RNA sequence: AGAAGACGGUCGAACUUGACUAUCUAGAGGAAGUAAAAGUCGUAACAAGGUUUCCGUAGGUGAACCUGCGGAAGGAUCAUUA
RNA sequence: GGUGACCACGGGUGACGGGGAAUCAGGGUUCGAUUCCGGAGAGGGAGCCUGAGAAACGGCUACCACAUCCAAGGAAGGCAGCAGGCGCGCAAAUUACCCACUCCCGACCCGGGGAGGUAGUGACGAAAAAUAACAAUACAGGACUCUUUCGAGGCCCUGUAAUUGGAAUGAGUCCACUUUAAAUCCUUUAACGAGGAUCCAUUGGAGGGCAAGUCUGGUGCCAGCAGCCGCGGUAAUUCCAGCUCCAAUAGCGUAUAUUAAAGUUGCUGCAGUUAAAAAGCUCGUAGUUGGAUCUUGGGAGCGGGCGUCCCCGCCCUCUCGGCGGGGCCCGAAGCGUUUACUUUGAAAAAAUUAGAGUGUUCAAAGCAGGCCCGAGCCGCCUGGAUACCGCAGCUAGGAAUAAUGGAAUAGGACCGCGGUUCUAUUUUGUUGGUUUUCGGAACUGAGGCCAUGAUUAAGAGGGACGGCCGGGGGCAUUCGUAUUGCGCCGCUAGAGGUGAAAUUCUUGGACCGGCGCAAGACGGACCAGAGCGAAAGCAUUUGCCAAGAAUGUUUUCAUUAAUCAAGAACGAAAGUCGGAGGUUCGAAGACGAUCAGAUACCGUCGUAGUUCCGACCAUAAACGAUGCCGACCGGCGAUGCGGCGGCGUUAUUCCCAUGACCCGCCGGGCAGCUUCCGGGAAACCAAAGUCUUUGGGUUCCGGGGGGAGUAUGGUUGCAAAGCUGAAACUUAAAGGAAUUGACGG
């Protein structure tokens, strides 16, 4: 049972602070180790090049390959890994092109039947991805 | 419940709602009292003084025929003893304990019944200095206990 | 131990109540218990009920009526001003139509709804409805 | 009236060494844990899983594991007769 | 000496503080660099001059770091001011005009102000609001109607394509006016300005969640989609497209932080047998929480109507009462405790929040504004509220709940009378002297009176007392057969062991039988859903030593209590060290079996150990996988202890007790059966009940699964290891209980 005492304000407030250090929310949030791994450092995007393109396998019930990218940070130098989400948007894509790299939507939790990818292209060479892919404008040739 | 032991007894005595004095008890409130200080005279703590006297002469209760208790009145002529009967009696026993551990040091049930005695001593002891029957710095010892007793 | 005589009275005459017995005894008694008593038989939830002397803490017998659907107690006395008085009779009381908090004030032990209309509040004691 | 300048004192930047304290980071090599899978070896747990299982402890073995001592039934017995 | 478990000190902060912002049952959770108030700084420190005010930086001095020009002798720096750059980045504007407004500075009606104002960039965000309306034809639809389906029109709304078919307007061009310091925009208003009104609405979707297609073509586990389930291996409602629909709309999608959802952090309000989980057990200081009890009842007209409703008056004392001697009156002093609590008042910046008023053309806003002018109106009427502002502090009421006190060896209260040191003042007004006991305050002895003064004794606790009770503990003592070995005796070739064997022992007399001895273990059957103990655990007899529960009690104290951080005692087995002893059993090890292999299960030996003493260790499925104290809520039959009653049978004797049974009752226990008390996911549980009708007190402890009880730090240990104890990363399930099936050596 839980002390109901009108004096009790301390244990109860220190209980509840110590208690809240047991959930993984309140933990990531902050002990700040979370924020130190991240390769985005707490960013929503972030900017990086293309180092080379790669294929990925998908996991055990599907059978295909996803079309990523391994892209280099220009913040901090990390290496990562990025999906390219469309039909044919790797082609648009090449060697040592700036890519704007953002997550892939569930908050460093990998999506799919995607091993291990937690971000996604956005922007490469300075144009959208999107636009690329509906032929609003194309790759500066 | 018991304070150092898983038991929930219930032997305790039921005083009646009558407190009148019995009609028949002859005896009047300076003969109980003399006879109170000839047994206590005789060396006997309160709580035996009232079993006599409830026993043999058929006093019902002390307090209900004089109007005061027994250790009141033996407090109130001046030969109460200065340490209380029952923290005596709990000392008297640390000491029989001790002395019995001394013979016999693989009787772990023994130390463990000297612990919960002296729990009992030293909870009694700071009960009787918050009302000043024990002096501030009225300490119980194990060294100095058999002294301090008898 | 036995810390709160009002909430062994209560929880006793919910038990009574429920199992659908006449009469219920509370082995404490108290003043607290008695006004609490005295408010709940003027609203009409409970009967008559017999205060036993003896010498000791009495006892009580009380006549339940069958009308009383809870009767429980709020154990830490919090101190509950006339502008936080609403939010407990939202989180006690069953509607804003009957039900009752019974609150010591300092011009006594009375219900809520009496407590409004001489404009005084206190520390809460309890509820019944 | 009076400038430079000098003694002593006091604040005291800055530098050197040393200590303590916070983070960040390199590292030959070592040892793990994850994932992939479709590999080799055996079959330890699941039925009394073919030696019932498991816990603590100690020793041993390619590997799961085996064995000793004490315990538990989450057992395969809620029961075994004057 | 000071401060500390009521958290000092130290560390971190991706911390300037507050007014406030977001979310919005209530309670809360995050955010507050940011225009208001306070603080701090001007590349980092430091020291100064002037001045009222600076440790000033658009002041100086020096060092440190950058860095500018040089004729190399020297000199000059501070944009975290407005612009504008570089760098950094996911991430943010014009090297514009002006003191006209708000104010500020100055010797000052006049000058100045990158304060500030205006415009520019501006889908941060917020308010308003176009992309079409109408009419008449055709064909459906409507309770349509007229004969009762059959046909039409005296009616209503949509739809599809049309010379319809002629009305209305902006969005734009663009004159003037207007605003303004000069402009711009807006509002007016000339002239143009709409029939694919081509003057063109988009962003996401259409299996489910979740509104919308079992349409058509392509692809064919590929490409890809897919936040999550999942889709895709040939007629894919999920991909790629076409068409058509759906959602919001000048906005929609995505990423990430945060809030609700989350009763998944739980104070309101979560859980802990089996899902994640109660420490092995007990003591115990902090901490938290604590039985009952002290003024109730009765009154007078005003009175929620004595209108027995009751606004309600309730039927403290002493000092001048400011209306040295008036009743016509109400002020100076203290509380016959201290607090907490509740109500009122004061003081609590504005903005923001709520909220009063106000047609901003509506609204977000803003604090404005309205009335008449008959033209003399030679001007009147307003508003610019109010609420809230925690906690702390101030003031006055109330005294229920809670804490704290008084008088107990009476150094107790009141009322007076004895008993001792100084001091305001007089006037014994010609000074001087004054008596100034003058009035009061200093210490005190003998009294009277106080009803003289202690609430009761918790189905709270402690203690005493009585008889019993118990594999409870320790010490000593006693017995039992068994096992093993040995000594003598008897006959035999087997004995042992296994599923079958084999290793092993055996004419040296094995095994077997007999008489004995020694050793060290172990206390069968009696032995139970029985007892004791805090657990671990405890079983031969007898004695000693202390200890304990329960029952009995008209005994005693009087709240001494419950749970408990820190700390502490005990703690199976195994293990470690030292010393004895080693019967049996037996880790390791060896051999023999078995098997495809067999580092095993089976057999024969056999080390450490198993035994005792001492010293460590502190762990078990240490289990009831189930905290302790307290209250309440069904029935029944037993059982252990104690006690109280009663027909009877039995023990002996001469009667009672007293034992053995028998029938009941009470209390404390170990449990059991049953029940629609109730609970729970159920299994099940009279507790795991009294829970959305949620609060008796209080400890420990869980937060999806793994990583992981791992790494690291600290501490304990001779070691083995124990205690405390993460993160990265990874994953969509892992689990619990029941159900059906299938399977089982
Ligand atoms: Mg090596
Ligand atoms: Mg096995
Ligand atoms: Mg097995
Ligand atoms: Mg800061
Ligand atoms: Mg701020
Ligand atoms: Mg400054
Ligand atoms: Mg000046
Ligand atoms: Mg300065
Ligand atoms: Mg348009
Ligand atoms: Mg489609
Ligand atoms: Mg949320
Ligand atoms: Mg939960
Ligand atoms: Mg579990
Ligand atoms: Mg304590
Ligand atoms: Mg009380
Ligand atoms: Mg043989
Ligand atoms: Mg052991
Ligand atoms: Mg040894
Ligand atoms: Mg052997
Ligand atoms: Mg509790
Ligand atoms: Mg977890």
């Amino acid at each position: 049972g839980k002390c109901r005492g009108l004096r009790t304000a301390r244990k109860l407030r220190s209980h509840r602070r110590d208690q809240k250090w047991h959930d993984k929310q309140y933990k990531k949030a902050h002990l700040g180790t979370a924020l130190k791994a991240n390769p985005f450092g707490g960013a929503s995007h972030a900017k990086g090049i293309v180092l080379e393109k790669v294929g990925v396998e998908a996991k055990q019930p599907n059978s295909a390959i996803r079309k990523c990218v391994r892209v280099q940070l220009i913040k901090n130098g990390k290496k990562i890994t990025a999906f390219v989400p469309n039909d044919g948007c790797l082609n648009f894509i090449e060697e040592n092109d700036e890519v704007l790299v953002a997550g892939f939507g569930r908050k460093g939790h990998a999506v799919g039947d995607i091993p291990g990818v937690r971000f996604k292209v956005v922007k490469v060479a300075n144009v959208s991805l999107l636009a690329l892919y509906k032929g609003k404008k194309e790759r500066p040739r | 419940g018991r304070m150092h032991a898983p038991g929930k007894g219930l032997s305790q005595s039921a005083l009646p709602y009558r407190r009148s004095v019995p009609t028949w008890l002859k005896l009047t409130s300076d003969d109980v009292k003399e006879q109170i200080y000839k047994l206590a005279k005789k060396g006997l703590t309160p709580s035996q003084i009232g079993v006599i006297l409830r026993d043999s002469h058929g006093v019902a209760q002390v307090r209900f025929v004089t109007g005061n208790k027994i250790l009141r009145i033996l407090k109130s002529k001046g030969l109460a003893p200065d340490l209380p009967e029952d923290l005596y009696h709990l000392i008297k026993k640390a000491v029989a304990v001790r002395k019995h551990l001394e013979r016999n040091r693989k009787d772990k049930d023994a130390k463990f019944r000297l612990i919960l005695i002296e729990s009992r001593i030293h909870r009694l002891a700071r009960y009787y200095k918050t009302k000043r029957v024990l002096p501030p710095n009225w300490k119980y010892e194990s060294s100095t206990a058999s002294a301090l007793v008898a | 131990v036995r810390m709160n005589v009002l909430a062994d009275a209560l929880k006793s005459i919910n038990n009574a109540e429920k199992r659908g017995k006449r009469q219920v005894l509370i082995r404490p008694c108290s003043k607290v218990i008695v006004r609490f008593l005295t408010v709940m038989m003027k609203h009409g939830y409970i009967g008559e009920f017999e205060i036993i002397d003896d010498h000791r803490a009495g006892k009580i017998v009380v006549n339940l009526t069958g009308r009383l659907n809870k009767c429980g107690v709020i154990s830490p006395r919090f101190d509950v001003q006339l502008k936080d008085l609403e939010k407990w009779q939202n989180n006690l009381l069953p509607s804003r139509q009957f039900g009752f908090i019974v609150l010591t004030t300092s011009a006594g032990i009375m219900d809520h709804e009496e407590a409004r209309r001489k404009h005084t509040g206190g520390k809460i004691l309890g509820f019944f409805f």
